């Protein structure tokens, strides 16, 4: 038995024994509004698969930074602003 | 006069030196009376300087370009020493 | 079919205000060895998982992480104290496996009733060299 | 276009081809059979 | 996990087992030696490969002997 | 037999045991096991130790040899 | 009040004020991540909106357009961008860790030994149904912050 | 196996996270991967050397594809002393405008990086005169990888899959690849020099479409056959010809005039052209020597039992030595990445002599970049040479099939070996280091005349010995009169003379006392990773502290604290140690290479001659002093070309002493603090419903051995790439 007089062996309750406790995690219920309960469920059940979850994640991500970095000018990174400068000549003529 | 080393009896760069350290140990002996314990050390040590030289001519050591003793290790019979 | 296991009842623990060394996860899912020990007094021990515990007067029970921590625990006893124990291994299933004498003999006493394996008849030199046992699952040491 | 390739391709490599393999080599990783 | 080893020239002083903090080993009784004892390595499985035990065996090289191999998770000495 | 079968107590012997540390090199012979069911009963005392702080070990019969001198 | 976990002196850890208080245990047990009960759904929409807002935080104010007229726009952008990261993780995370249909390892007990009910959390399709709660949460969170620093900018700090 | 790792079940069978790493670690370690066979093993070689040959084309495709695409060769070719190379173009969206401004070169219209690769130059040598012909190259060398990666899938299946009988066919396979793989390959690149890259020198553009019709030279093949070859060496572009147009052009094709090209300062196209051709006909004929399918040949085998010496010196002689090298594949890895080292240390100190490039000796930076570059490469190519041998001496060695032997009465004097290169190194460490501080401390004291300095006799002899009369020793080539001199008095020599006594050019350098001194630290680090290579390979089986070392395998982290301690006692930490004074050892080769080098473009050849010396001087006047413009690659006003060697040299520093972290620290204490980081987190609220799945545990220590020296060496190399690319790119001399 747990509970008696320092004894924490119960070989019956194991979980008691080896420390499985949901140290906070309440079984109180949904404290939400039922309505706005069901419009996330109903708005987000299309991310119930994580498989496919994960192939929208990837390659609509992958397109999205495509997209971005492609139709971006060079106003938001200098990278693609490009030069807008003369070239300086290196040591020695150039080389 | 092998290996293109000129001997240092007869060097140009090696006397250079030689009159560089002795201006440098001057330079550091116009600061006290020239009867101290400073400017007799640093007398001393020029004639140490002068007469190491000297030595180094004498031997028939070879001064290359730099003005430096360059030993010969092949086995002359000169460079034994 | 000589010394038979002892099944640790529910026996007290020692007095302990509690440490951070001591059962992780491992026990919730793997085995945490639990240790019994009968002591003539209340007296006062190291405990493996760091910090002082006060041991009871008469049988205590330990779960502490691990085989090494019980038996360093009962070398300590046996050495320091000149106790009696004897360690279990509990998994979560709920079977207890009884391992430290394995015959009610510690393991220094040659006592007959104990088979030898990890046994190579051999000085350690006339093993064979790995080009002898090439593409075979016996490394070096099991022929 | 060709000024505006690597704007897609090194954002495409060095950000996308690691969420993908160190995705699916961290799957592979945590897998059983 | 740990393949443990002991060869024929133990003279059975029982070392390797005095020291073995995991109850690796376990002297036997044998014919080979004047303490009619040899050490055996029945929970292997036990073993994290601390090499107390050939640390404590006063032989030429070694008749214990501790191969490093499949390290579970309680050859690797795990609280967790 | 009976009667001593290996070296002399006092012999000094030789190592042929190629994993010992005094491999090749001489030994002094304290005791041999005159049972006749051991295997290594020659046991040597040598004059330098091992890695170990150890100058003395038990060898076979054809684990050694006896010098010259 | 430093008296051990469930008063169990061998497990590795204590009911010190900061863990078991009326406070902050009532606190860490009424928020989405301890919501055993509830499905994940509510719960990880919850965490996703509180973690978009947390993230466009800095990453108006602090990045490589702060200064710019871009920063509010393309530092949401970055926030959902690393939203859609973490949903990703977390996907993997849920797929490595538990694979279809097991049931949930969450422990079945509580401090006071009730036999309570697993939290399905910890079971494929309730993470999956976290990750999705993430995701939409996330978005929806990065974009009203982005509404809020659009229509709402002047009480909060520009500097 | 059951989970990530399919070639060891007993990784898979490992609940912490070591099995990731060693799952990494031992992915090639085939010979120790579970339940697999020789058939297999040589069989997953082979579709590995495919993968090899397909990654090496596809790089290589990469370079032209880059160069033609974001490079300006074009640009390149018509003023190549004056227009600098482009590996390839950067897209980094963290670049700010300066950084885009500053890495604008080579005429680019974008950022860019310079090809400090010399590809520019050896491609311009060959022919490829155009964007479109990289583009043909780079996509010719792709269908190549494809090809490759077919074969080795191919070869993998069940139909196609060579038996081990097959591979150890070590005399048809050494034939096939002596006679074709070499001859006939340097045989086809010659037929590239004269059909195309002379021509491509000469003038006229010789493409695939007009190949066949344009004479490679005015008489074809009727020298060839009729045997008039001196025909072939006519016309051989007399001093005044301008690489890439037909001025001061001539109509040879194979030449011996030797000596350098005086524009390009580069060796004749004519003479590589020679050069491949004669070698080609050298491997072609060496190539027909072992016995195959056709009756005639020679068994290896018997050559081996043959040459036992009588006298018993050599004992048993190369007796039983055929089969303990053609089964043990580790044995032919140890030999072919010890020919493969020196001849790469052999392309290092011949490139950097004798440019076989147009516009390579010119340009400072690829010069420098590819001597370091492949010396280092060289050392780690040795490196593993050695540490496969101790693989073999411990897996594939068998005592008994090679008693007595060459190799077994080798392991014998194991101690000798080591004694005496422990001597070696001991002798010239002390000496050298001491003759170093004596100059250093008579530097100190003001007086460099009393400095040790031993001019190099026996350099300065062979210098003399080949047409260098800077020393006056006048013998076998300076002397007019030595026979030696009058047998190539018409064939060589004058270019040959005019191209070492030539003072600009880089062969057979002007060395001094210096040299002499930094020659002898060279070979007190090639004895000493000789000594701690050999020693690890020769105590691999074992010793007196360890004797069934080839019972723990290669790698394993120690044998415990008992007799005495056992740290780093695998032959694995003997190549680990070796590692360490190996990269000691380029380091101090590529210092005295970039100093003295660069000292030479400067011009002031006397700041290495006497600041050499001594260490202060290497210390200030080479790491110091060519450290100015690197530093300043980004002040806080403003940055310039060489910010990112800053940045490089900084995380290069950053990385050899994060490796300082591994080595120093080892396993034990990290452990522990990672248990308690997993009491932490399984406590933490919020992040206990995140739970591993690998227990998490320290490094092994073998493994975070090799962290610490990836880390190390990693360091090592960007450091000093870092410094060495921003020091002659600075200036260029
Ligand atoms: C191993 C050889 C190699 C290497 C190291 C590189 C290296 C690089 N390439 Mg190139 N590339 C190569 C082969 C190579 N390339 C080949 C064979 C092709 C033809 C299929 C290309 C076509 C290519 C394009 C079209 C672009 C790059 C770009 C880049 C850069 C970013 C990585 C990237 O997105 O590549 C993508 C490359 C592939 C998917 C081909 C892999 C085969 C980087 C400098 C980008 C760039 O210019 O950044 C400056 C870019 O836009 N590469
Ligand atoms: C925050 C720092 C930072 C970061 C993130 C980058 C990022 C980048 N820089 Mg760099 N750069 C920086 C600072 C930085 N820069 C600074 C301060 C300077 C000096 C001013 C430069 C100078 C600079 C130059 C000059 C160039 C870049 C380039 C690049 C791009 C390389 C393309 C790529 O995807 O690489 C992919 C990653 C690699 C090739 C690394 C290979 C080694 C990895 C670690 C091992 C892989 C492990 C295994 C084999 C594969 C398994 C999968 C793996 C994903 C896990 C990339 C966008 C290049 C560029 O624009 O070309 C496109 C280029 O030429 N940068
Ligand atoms: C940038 C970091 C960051 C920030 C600001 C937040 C912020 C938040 N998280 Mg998130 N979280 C994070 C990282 C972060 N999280 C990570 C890495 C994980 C994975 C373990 C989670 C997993 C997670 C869950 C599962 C939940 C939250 C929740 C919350 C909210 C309240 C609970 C809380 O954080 O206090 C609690 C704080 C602790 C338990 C840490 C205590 C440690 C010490 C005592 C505090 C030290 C702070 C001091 C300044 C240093 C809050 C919006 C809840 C939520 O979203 O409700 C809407 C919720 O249920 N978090
Ligand atoms: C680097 C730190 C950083 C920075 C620069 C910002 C910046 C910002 N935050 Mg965030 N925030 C942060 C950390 C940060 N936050 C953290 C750690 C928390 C607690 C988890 C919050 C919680 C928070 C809230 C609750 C809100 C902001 C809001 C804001 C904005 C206006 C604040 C007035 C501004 C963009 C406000 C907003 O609406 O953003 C537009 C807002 O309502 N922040
Ligand atoms: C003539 C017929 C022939 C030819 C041409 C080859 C060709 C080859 N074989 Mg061999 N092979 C043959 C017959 C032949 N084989 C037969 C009959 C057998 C029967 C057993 C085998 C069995 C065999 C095995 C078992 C393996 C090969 C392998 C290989 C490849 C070696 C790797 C490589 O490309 O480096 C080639 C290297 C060189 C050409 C030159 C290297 C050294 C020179 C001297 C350095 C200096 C010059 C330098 C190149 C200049 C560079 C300057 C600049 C251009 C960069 C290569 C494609 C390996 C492979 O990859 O598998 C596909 C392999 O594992 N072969
Ligand atoms: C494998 C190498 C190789 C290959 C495939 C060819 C192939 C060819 N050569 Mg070339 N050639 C080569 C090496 C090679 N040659 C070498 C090494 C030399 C110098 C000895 C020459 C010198 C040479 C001349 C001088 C001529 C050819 C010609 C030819 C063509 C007709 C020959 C009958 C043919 C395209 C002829 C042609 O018109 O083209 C021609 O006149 N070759
Ligand atoms: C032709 C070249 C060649 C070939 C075919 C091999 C092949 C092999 N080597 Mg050798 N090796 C080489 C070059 C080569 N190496 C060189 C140049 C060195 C010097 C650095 C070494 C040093 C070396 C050591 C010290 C060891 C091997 C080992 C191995 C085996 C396992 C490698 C593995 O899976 O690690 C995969 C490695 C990684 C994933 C990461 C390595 C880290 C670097 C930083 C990545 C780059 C395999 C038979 C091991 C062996 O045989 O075990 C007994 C072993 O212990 N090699
Ligand atoms: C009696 C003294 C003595 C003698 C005769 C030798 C002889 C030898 N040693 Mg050993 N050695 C000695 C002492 C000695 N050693 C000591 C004290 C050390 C510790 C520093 C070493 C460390 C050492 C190494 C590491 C190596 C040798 C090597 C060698 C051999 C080559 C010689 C050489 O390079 O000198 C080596 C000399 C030194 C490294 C300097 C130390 C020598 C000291 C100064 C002499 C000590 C004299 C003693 C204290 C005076 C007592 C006088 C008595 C009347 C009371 C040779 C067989 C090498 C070898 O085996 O290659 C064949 C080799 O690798 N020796
Ligand atoms: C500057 C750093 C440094 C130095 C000086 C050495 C020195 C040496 N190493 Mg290396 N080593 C180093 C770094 C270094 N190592 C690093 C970082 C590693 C990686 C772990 C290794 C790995 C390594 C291995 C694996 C091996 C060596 C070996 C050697 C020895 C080679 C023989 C030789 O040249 O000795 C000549 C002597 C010296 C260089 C010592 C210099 C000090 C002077 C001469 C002493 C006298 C000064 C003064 C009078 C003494 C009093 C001082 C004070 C108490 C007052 C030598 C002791 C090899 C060996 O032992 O071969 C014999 C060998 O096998 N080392
Ligand atoms: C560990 C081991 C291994 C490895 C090893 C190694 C890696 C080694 C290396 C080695 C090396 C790396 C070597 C080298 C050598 C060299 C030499 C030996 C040289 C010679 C030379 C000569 C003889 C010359 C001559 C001449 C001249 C002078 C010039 C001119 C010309 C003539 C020709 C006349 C093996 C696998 C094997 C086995 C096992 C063990
Ligand atoms: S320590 Fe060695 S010799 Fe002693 S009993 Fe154990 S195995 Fe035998």
């Amino acid at each position: 038995k747990y509970g008696d007089k320092s004894v924490y062996f119960d070989l019956e309750d194991l979980g008691n024994t080896t420390g499985q406790w949901d140290v906070y995690g309440s079984d109180a219920p949904s404290p939400y509004n039922p309505l706005q309960s069901k419009f996330f469920e109903t708005f987000a059940a299309p991310f119930t698969k994580r498989g496919l979850l994960l192939k929208f994640l990837i390659l609509g991500g992958g397109s999205l930074l495509t997209y971005v970095s492609a139709n971006s000018t060079g106003d938001v990174l200098p990278i693609k602003r490009g030069p807008q400068e003369p070239p300086k000549l290196g040591p020695r003529g150039k080389l | 006069d092998i290996s293109g080393l000129t001997p240092c009896k007869d060097s140009k760069q090696f006397a250079k030196r030689e009159k560089q350290q002795i201006k440098k140990l001057e330079s550091s002996l116009k600061l006290y009376a020239p009867e101290s314990a400073p400017a007799l050390a640093l007398n001393a040590q020029i004639e140490k300087t002068k007469r190491r030289f000297d030595n180094y001519g004498k031997y028939g050591l070879l001064c290359g370009s730099d003005g430096l003793p360059h030993l010969i290790v092949n086995g002359d019979q000169r460079h034994w020493g | 079919g000589f010394t038979p296991p002892q099944l640790d009842p529910n026996t007290p623990s020692p007095i302990f205000a509690g440490s951070t060394g001591g059962l992780l996860r491992k026990a919730q899912v793997e085995e945490f060895y639990v240790i019994t020990w009968n002591s003539p007094k209340e007296q006062i021990f190291e405990m493996p998982t760091g910090g002082a515990a006060i041991m009871r007067e008469g049988p205590n029970l330990l779960k502490l992480a691990r085989k090494e921590q019980c038996l360093a625990l009962g070398t300590r006893l046996r050495s320091k104290y000149k106790i009696t124990y004897q360690f279990y291994r509990v998994f979560p299933n709920g079977e207890v496996q009884y391992l430290h004498p394995k015959d009610g003999v510690y393991p220094e006493k040659a006592n007959p009733g104990r088979e030898g394996v990890g046994l190579n008849m051999r000085s350690i030199g006339k093993n064979v060299s790995p080009i002898e046992v090439k593409f075979t699952g016996k490394q070096s040491y099991d022929l | 276009t060709f000024n505006n390739l690597p704007s897609i391709f090194v954002p495409l490599v060095g950000l996308v081809f690691p969420a993908i393999a160190m995705a699916s080599l961290f799957l592979h990783i945590q897998k059983n059979k | 996990s740990h393949s443990v080893k002991i060869y024929d020239t133990c003279i059975g002083c029982t070392q390797c087992v005095r020291a073995c903090p995991t109850d690796v080993l376990e002297m036997i009784p044998w014919d080979g030696c004047k303490a009619k004892q040899i050490a055996s390595a029945p929970r292997t499985e036990d073993c994290v490969g601390c090499k107390r035990c050939e640390s404590a065996c006063p032989t030429d090289f070694l008749s214990v002997r501790v191969y490093l191999w499949h390290e579970t998770t309680r050859s690797m000495g795990l609280a967790y | 037999k009976p009667p001593p079968i290996g070296p002399k107590r006092g012999s000094k012997v030789k190592i042929l045991r190629r994993e010992s540390y005094w491999f090749k090199n001489v030994g002094s012979v304290v005791a041999v096991d005159q049972d006749p069911k051991t295997r290594y009963p020659v046991v040597v005392r040598f004059a330098k130790v091992n890695y170990a702080n150890i100058s003395t070990n038990n060898y076979a019969l054809d684990e050694v040899e006896e010098v010259a001198a | 009040v430093v008296q051990p976990i469930n008063g169990d002196p061998f497990i590795g850890s204590l009911e010190t004020p900061v863990t078991s208080s009326p406070l902050i245990a009532w606190y860490l047990s009424n928020l989405p991540g301890y919501r055993t009960a509830v499905n994940p759904l509510l719960r990880g929409v919850e965490v996703g909106l509180a973690h978009g807002f947390f993230l466009v935080g800095p990453f108006v104010k602090a990045g490589p357009l702060r200064n710019t007229a871009y920063a509010g726009s393309a530092g949401s952008l970055a926030a959902a961008g690393l939203v859609v990261i973490l949903s990703m993780c977390l996907t993997i995370y849920g797929i490595s860790s538990f694979k279809e249909g097991e049931p949930s390892i969450a422990p079945s007990l509580t401090l006071t030994g009730r036999k309570k009910q697993p939290d399905q959390l910890q079971t494929a399709d309730g993470w999956a149904k976290f990750t999705g709660g993430f995701f939409f949460g996330g978005i929806s969170g990065v974009t009203w912050a982005y509404f809020l620093l659009y229509v709402l900018d002047l009480p909060y700090f520009v500097k | 196996a059951l989970r990530f790792p399919r070639f060891s079940q007993g990784l898979a069978q490992d609940p912490t996270t070591r099995r990731i790493w060693f799952g990494i670690a031992t992915a090639h370690d085939f010979e120790s991967h579970d339940d697999i066979t020789e058939e297999r093993l040589y069989q997953n070689i082979f579709a590995s050397h495919f993968g090899q040959l397909a990654i090496i084309f596809l790089w290589t495709s990469g370079n032209l594809f880059h160069v033609a695409w974001q490079g300006n060769f074009e640009t390149w070719v018509q003023d190549p002393l004056h227009v600098r190379p482009i590996a390839h173009a950067i897209w980094d969206p963290h670049f700010g405008q300066p950084a885009v401004e500053a890495f604008t070169r080579g005429g680019a219209l974008g950022p860019v990086n310079i090809a400090y690769s010399g590809v520019y130059q050896w491609w311009y040598t060959i022919g490829l005169r155009t964007n479109e012909d990289l583009y043909t190259g780079a996509l010719f060398l792709l269908f190549l990888s494809a090809l490759s990666l077919i074969g080795g899938w191919l070869h993998l299946q069940p139909k196609w899959k060579p038996r081990v009988s097959w591979f150890k066919n070590a005399e048809s396979r050494l034939n096939h690849h002596l006679s074709g793989l070499f001859g006939v390959s340097s045989l086809a690149w010659t037929g590239h020099l004269v059909h195309v890259a002379i021509p491509a020198s000469r003038g006229e553009y010789v493409r695939w479409n007009n190949f066949l019709n344009v004479l490679p030279h005015p008489q074809g093949l009727g020298p060839l056959f009729t045997g008039q070859w001196n025909l072939y060496a006519q016309n051989p572009d007399s001093s005044s010809h301008l690489f890439g147009t037909s001025q001061g052009s001539g109509t040879a094709i194979l030449t011996l005039l030797g000596g350098f090209h005086p524009q390009t300062q580069s060796l004749w196209l004519t003479d590589m052209a020679h050069h491949h051709l004669a070698i080609a006909i050298l491997f072609l004929i060496a190539g027909h020597m072992y016995r195959t399918n056709f009756g005639i040949g020679h068994s290896i085998k018997d050559l081996l039992e043959a040459h036992i010496p009588p006298g018993g010196r050599l004992g048993r002689g190369h007796k039983g030595l055929y089969d303990t090298i053609n089964n043990s594949i580790h044995f032919q890895l140890g030999l072919a990445l010890a020919s493969l080292g020196v001849i790469t240390s052999l392309v290092a100190q011949h490139m950097y002599s004798l440019p076989a490039y147009a516009f390579i000796a010119q340009d400072f930076t690829t010069q420098a970049a590819l001597y370091t570059h492949h010396q280092y490469i060289a050392g780690f190519i040795m490196t593993g040479a050695f540490a496969h041998g101790a693989i073999f001496f411990i897996r594939d060695y068998n005592p008994e099939q090679n008693e007595d032997n060459v190799l077994a009465r080798m392991l014998d004097h194991k101690e000798a070996i080591i004694s005496h290169l422990s001597w070696a190194s001991l002798f010239l460490g002390f000496h050298t280091l001491g003759l170093y501080v004596h100059n250093d401390v008579m530097l100190a004291f003001g007086t460099p005349e009393k400095q040790i300095l031993i001019e190099p006799i026996f350099a300065q002899w062979i210098q003399s010995a080949h047409g260098k009369t800077s020393y006056g020793f006048d013998v076998l080539l300076s002397s007019t009169s030595g026979p030696a001199f009058n047998a190539g008095r018409s064939i060589w020599l004058p270019g040959w003379l005019n191209a070492i006594n030539e003072n600009s050019n880089s062969l057979f350098l002007t060395i001094g006392p210096g040299d002499f001194l930094v020659h002898h630290a060279i070979a007190l680090g090639l004895h000493t990773t000789t000594l701690i290579l050999v020693k690890g390979a020769l105590d691999a089986r074992g010793s007196k502290l360890m004797p069934d070392k080839k019972d723990f395998g290669y790698s394993f982290p120690c044998d415990g604290p008992g007799r005495g301690g056992t740290c780093d006692i695998s032959a694995w930490d003997a190549f680990y140690l070796a590692v360490f004074w190996m990269l000691n050892t380029i380091g101090w080769v590529t210092f005295y290479w970039h100093w003295k080098h660069i000292t030479l473009w400067q011009g002031n050849v006397s700041q290495f001659n006497e600041s050499s010396t001594y260490l202060m001087g290497w210390l200030r006047d080479y790491l110091w002093l060519n450290s100015s413009q690197l530093i300043n690659g980004y002040n806080p006003f403003g940055m310039n070309s060489l910010s990112v060697w800053a940045w490089m040299f900084l995380f290069g520093h950053l990385v050899w002493a994060t490796g300082f972290m591994f080595l120093i620290s080892w396993r034990g204490y990290w452990q522990e603090l990672i248990e308690t980081l997993a009491w932490a987190h399984e406590r933490t609220p919020l992040a206990n419903l995140i739970r591993w799945k690998d227990k998490p545990v320290a490094l092994s220590i073998v493994q975070a051995r090799l962290v610490g020296l990836a880390h190390f060496s990693v360091g090592y190399i960007f450091t000093y790439a870092a410094f060495l690319i921003a020091s002659t790119s600075g200036k260029f001399g």
